[PDB]
RNA sequence: AAAUGUU
RNA sequence: GAGAGCGCAAGGGUAGAAGGGGGCCUGACUGCGAGGCCUGCAAGCCGAGCAGGGGCGAAAGCCGGGCCUAGUGAACCGGUGGU
RNA sequence: AAUCCCCCGUGCCCAUAGCGGCGUGGAACCACCCGUUCCCAUUCCGAACACGGAAGUGAAACGCGCCAGCGCCGAUGGUACUGGGCGGGCGACCGCCUGGGAGAGUAGGUCGGUGCGGGGGAU
RNA sequence: CGCGGGGUGGAGCAGCCCGGUAGCUCGUCGGGCACAUAACCCGAAGGUCGUCGGUUCAAAUCCGGCCCCCGCAACCA
């Protein structure tokens, strides 16, 4: 009835109840690193990112830096965004962790 | 008249309205009046159902027993614990079929369940079918 | 040896194409994995065969780990809900094609009664066991080497359809049958 | 038994039933329900003691809510 | 893949069998 | 109590004690762990009685 | 120290 | 559709897991407590948040004994360690 | 963007959202897929988790599309039960006046509804 | 219905204070001495501990049911 992502819908859940934080959710496919800022008690997105709407290509992995470093300059473009966080998918390695270090350079305090 | 493998062995009393529409054999003795019906009754009309008929007849019985009895026993001064169960009943409230017969028609078959229906405490009537409804 | 039956395989299948579809290839019948159980059940005793019979079938294929909980506490012999029971092993890409081919062609025929190694009804409807074998008879080693050798297990899968589709599959590659 | 009445035993009860029910402005520390085992999973800021007692955790009214298939909720929002 | 615990098979294949002609096997009793 | 103990713990520089259980036979190695005294360091403990 | 035997 | 399991009895509850397996460790701790449910008194129970000093975590965060309801008995009179 | 239409992430209604049967997708997106040094990991296995990436393919998985055999909700009309009043019974128990009013069954219902944000098509 | 004790070879009995390991006395069979018996002298066979399940590395031994044997009193049709 659910075929072993149920680490994903456990996880994301117990992060839900802080609702005194905002979440960033990132996807990582092939040409898809994506991520969303979430504002969780209205159900809307805050701002959005990009990974090909901002081109940014190459045949690399430094483009996931290359995200977050949008990111940083993205959020405090609006600036109000000081607390926030981030999840993802499955394990957190390389590819899905580039997007916090990016987001380490705006100052958003994770 | 087993019963076995019981779930508890101890229980009380108390009931007043009651239903389950006529059957569907032949002809059914249906009751009027609600009463206790011991597990020796039932045998004894079995028996007297069966013998009238023809050394062949055919039953079907449709009350069986649950409700356990107690006595406390011959001379006894009132309150302890009420036990000592004993050969014990069922409940027929105003209307359900009892002892549905074989199917022969004839005031043959007619007559034993007046004799039948001459012990039993109860008061009985006498039917048979056009009724025909649906259930499950 | 490993590339030498890989060409086999994929020059005899694509000559044995014509008989099904021609459409959708990658959608057709395939191989997958080989789980060798040892099963021996023997060690309610010491563990001492834990080690001993670890060194011939992972010295045969790859290493030999303890799937061998018992789940259960039945009678018989007061086993103990847990020691060790199964003996599992598993085969992916590589050690699969040694070890198919090692024991199809150069070595079986040190068995006796000769019908191949199949009855001709294994009666799967999904993946398709198999497998018939008494341990320690020729797989590399030196003619006792243990005592009291225990028999051993084979379950091929694979991703056919029909019961013919592994049928014509695994008698065309070889496999002797009839009983 | 043996060939008696071997009974009598019982037991003074807990009461554990819903104290603050729809409506009625709490204060934070108060006691919304008294429970065995969780029949009423916790919504936003309403936090859950040792034994599955439900408390509220700032100032608001009680409001009772459900979900349908994961579950009935409670939670307090904040007063004006 | 745990590359110390694995048996070695480097060359474990490539030989004949260790001396197959006397392992009776190839042209051994199976045909018609 | 037959085979649990009341035991009660003091320190490697000091006084007295912390007061716990234990339960001799599984265990028989004489414990020792770590808090915090009235003196304000987080040292570590041993059964002592 | 240490027994009995007509059927 | 959870009908298995969770140290011991029955009821409540639970796989968006309190259930089974490995990684590191003692918060089974100390000026301490707004506010309540229950109650003839005496008892029992839950508890957000400051300060000291510490464990696990990249961070968010969680921890002042155990999935929960039973394993306990006021004072007086005495024993051993510090102030 | 600021008029419509397919795809890709997130939330809420909460099985009239599901199971089972056959067709239909890759130009863009997506998943199988090719390899195995370091980045990593498998009580054994790159099967999962992780890394570097052309082809070949949409068969398996996933989304739109259809068909009610299985499930899932389900009227109107009645009756049981009863709050409040009065009656008849040796005993189990029944009747009428006035306000409420179920459960099972019957005709039927559906193979979902809906926001927020990105990438393309009609410019 | 009740009060307590016990189920060990053919019969009678130890082993159960506290988990490891089965023995004794009568008694059946076979060979001895003796004109044939009795008595006496050697040797062997005969079970798991009523019956079914739990606890531990291990139950005659600790726990739960099921069924038998020993003694005391009141009564049914």
């Amino acid at each position: 009835r659910l075929t072993a992502y149920e680490r994903r819908k456990f996880r994301v859940r117990n992060r839900i109840k802080r609702t005194g934080r905002l979440r960033l959710s990132v996807f990582r496919s092939l040409k898809h690193i994506y991520a969303q800022i979430i504002d969780d008690e209205k159900g809307v997105t805050l701002v959005s990112a990009s990974s090909l709407a901002l081109k940014l290509k190459g045949n690399k992995t430094e483009v996931a830096r290359q995200v977050g470093r949008a990111l940083a300059e993205k959020a405090l473009a609006l600036g109000i965004k000081q607390v926030a966080f981030d999840r993802g998918p499955y394990k957190y390695h390389g590819r899905v962790k580039a997007l916090a270090e990016g987001a380490r350079e705006g100052g958003l305090e994770f | 008249r087993m019963k076995y493998r019981k779930q508890q062995r101890g229980r009380l009393k108390g009931a007043t309205k009651g239903g389950d529409y006529v059957a569907f054999g032949d002809y059914g003795l249906v009751a009027l009046e609600p009463a206790w019906i011991t597990a020796q009754q039932i045998e004894a009309a079995r028996v007297a159902m069966v013998r009238h008929f023809r050394r062949g007849g055919k039953i079907f019985i449709r009350i069986f027993p649950d409700k356990p009895y107690t006595k406390k026993p011959l001379e006894v001064r009132m309150g302890k614990g009420k036990g000592n169960v004993e050969g014990y009943v069922a409940v027929v409230k105003p209307g359900r079929v009892m002892f549905e017969v074989a199917g022969v028609t004839e005031e043959q078959a007619m007559e034993a369940l007046r004799i039948a229906g001459h012990k039993l405490p109860i008061k009985t009537k006498i039917v048979r079918r056009d009724a025909y409804d649906e259930a499950q | 040896d490993v590339a030498l039956k890989r060409k086999y395989y994929e020059e005899v299948r694509p000559e044995l194409i014509r008989r099904f579809g021609y459409q959708n290839v990658w959608e057709v019948p395939r191989l997958e994995k080989v789980v060798i159980n040892q099963g021996l059940g023997e060690a309610k005793e010491d563990a001492r065969i834990l080690e001993k019979a670890a060194q011939e079938l992972a010295l045969i294929t790859g290493q030999k780990p303890a799937v061998t909980r018992a789940k259960k506490s039945i009678s018989n012999f007061k086993l103990r809900k847990g020691m060790p029971i199964g003996l599992r092993v598993t085969l992916r890409r590589d050690r699969m094609w040694i070890f198919l081919e090692k024991l199809l062609n150069v070595a079986l025929p040190r068995i006796r009664d000769f019908r191949g190694l199949n009855p001709n009804s294994f009666d799967g409807r999904g993946n398709y066991n198999l497998g018939l074998r008494e341990q320690l008879i020729f797989p590399e080693i030196t003619y006792d080497m243990v005592d009291a050798l225990r028999g051993m297990d084979i379950a091929v899968v694979t991703t056919a359809e029909t019961d013919e589709e592994a049928r014509a599959l695994l008698e065309l590659l070889g496999f002797p049958f009839r009983k | 038994g043996l060939g008696s009445t071997r009974n009598g035993r019982d037991s003074q009860a807990k009461r554990l039933g819903v104290k603050r029910y729809e409506g009625q402005v709490v204060r934070a520390g108060n006691i919304l329900v008294r429970q065995r085992g969780t029949r009423f999973k916790p919504g936003k800021n309403v936090g859950m003691g040792r034994d599955f007692t439900l408390f509220a955790l700032v100032d608001g009214v009680v409001e009772f809510q459900d979900r349908g298939r994961l579950g009935r909720y409670v939670h307090v929002r904040p007063l004006a | 893949m745990k590359e110390g615990i694995h048996p070695k098979l480097v060359p474990a294949r490539i030989i004949c069998g260790c001396g197959n002609v006397i392992e009776t096997y190839s042209t051994k009793p199976e045909i018609y | 109590v037959r085979l649990k103990l009341l035991l009660e713990c003091t320190e490697c520089k000091r006084r007295n004690y912390a007061t716990e259980k234990n339960k001799r036979n599984t265990p028989n190695k004489l414990e020792l762990r770590k808090y915090c005294p009235w003196c304000r360091k987080h040292t570590v403990h041993r059964e002592v009685k």
